């Protein structure tokens, strides 16, 4: 067990259309 | 073998959705009027930037209104700066409304953007 | 025309009270059962996370719903996991979990999860 | 320009 730090973004982006 | 990630950008990510949503008045569930003028909100992201709206919404006679009127004195551009700084995280400050902020953010409840608006009387 | 000041902690902070919002059941407005088990949660933060969630509650027809059920092939410990996570930042992976924990973002359609999860059985015999 | 801050919120949701 150990805290890791992640940098990912989101694929979820909630349109504007 | 075991394990625990944070993502550093989710919180951020989540935010900018939330105002994609409000944009689109997708779930909102308040009408704020502030005079003449009227904001959609979400209740919940309300209430987890300000005090005052925590407890408008956490009274039982007014958990499920879906209008609220703020006090007559309180200012629509001040009111629409906090809004969107709750939203966004970025707090649009000029000369000619910098008390109207900080008078609306004092009602609000929201005491470090109050601090920050004194602090930025620096240069002035 | 603006002075503009960012907050570098707002976002944060805001997940965090979301948070006890949840564990204090304020203002949560809908059921997930999975299986077995209930899951109080707000809407509009299963919205920001998934878009699975972001397309049910956008139906008309589903909107006003207080109760949802999802996939009965779904682990209900997997949906917490990925629960706790949306209101956290932090996704908790286990050797004994990990399966679930995949199907279920895969399911909740949030890849940079699922990815995660390949990325994780690195760590892998 | 675009100053940063690092204030922590004051608004705390209660424990209770």
């Amino acid at each position: 067990r150990s805290e890791i730090i992640s940098t990912a973004p989101s694929s979820w982006v909630v349109p504007g259309p | 073998a075991d394990s625990q990630i944070q993502f550093t950008r989710h919180a951020s990510d989540v935010l900018l959705n939330l105002n994609r949503l409000r944009s689109r008045d997708i779930l909102t569930d308040v009408v704020i009027v502030v005079s003449r003028e009227q904001f959609r909100a979400h209740k919940t992201v309300l209430m987890a930037c300000s005090g005052l709206f925590y407890s408008i919404f956490t009274d039982q006679l007014k958990r499920n209104l879906s209008v609220i009127n703020l006090d007559p004195e309180i200012n629509p551009e001040g009111f629409n700066i906090l809004l969107d700084f709750m939203y966004t995280s970025r707090l649009n400050l000029r000369e000619g409304n910098i008390m109207a902020v900080m008078a609306t953010a004092m009602y609000l409840q929201m005491e470090h953007v109050v601090d920050t608006c004194r602090k930025f009387i620096k240069a002035s």
